């Protein structure tokens, strides 16, 4: 759909889960969809605890500087619903573990950029129906 | 930078497995 309406959609997944009560005032058809990728992003993180011992933090300590080498390499081969979903989780782990909760600062707006303009650069909404 | 790499390795493997405990 509209590149306006993904940017939207990004920008307000990082917001609900920075519980960034800075709120908006943006659509139902949004907010359904933040909905199917915050249940998503849970049961992804489920399955990465399920088969690995560690979690995120070690490789994140320097996300400002590696965070887009990070989503090119992880769809460097291919590109599926199971890594676009691996995606919006490393950075719902940014907002809920790395950076502060309940504001929202520059190292946000940095995260939102680098997410949206990845996951438009790379056309990942043409494999998300979902 | 290597450490970067085992990240993305372990989400590529969790993205594909997802996609079929999911993709059933």
């Amino acid at each position: 759909k509209s590149g306006t309406y993904w940017a939207t959609l990004i920008t307000a997944f990082l917001k609900t889960v920075s519980k960034v009560e800075e709120l908006d005032c943006v659509d139902s058809a949004v907010l359904v969809d933040v909905s199917k990728i915050i249940t998503l992003t849970q049961e992804f993180r489920r399955h990465y605890d399920s088969v690995y011992r560690a979690d995120y933090g070690p490789a994140l300590k320097n996300w400002k500087r590696d965070l887009s080498k990070l989503f090119t390499s992880l769809f460097v081969d291919v590109i599926n619903s199971g890594r676009i979903v691996g995606f919006f989780d490393v950075g719902r782990y940014v907002c809920e573990e790395v950076l502060c909760p309940g504001s929202w600062t520059e190292d946000h707006e940095l995260l939102n950029d680098c997410m949206t303009h990845f996951f438009i650069e790379n056309n990942l909404m043409n494999h998300f129906p979902l | 930078g290597g450490t970067m790499e085992n990240l993305s390795r372990r989400l590529k493997v969790t993205g594909d497995l997802f996609d079929i405990m999911s993709g059933q």
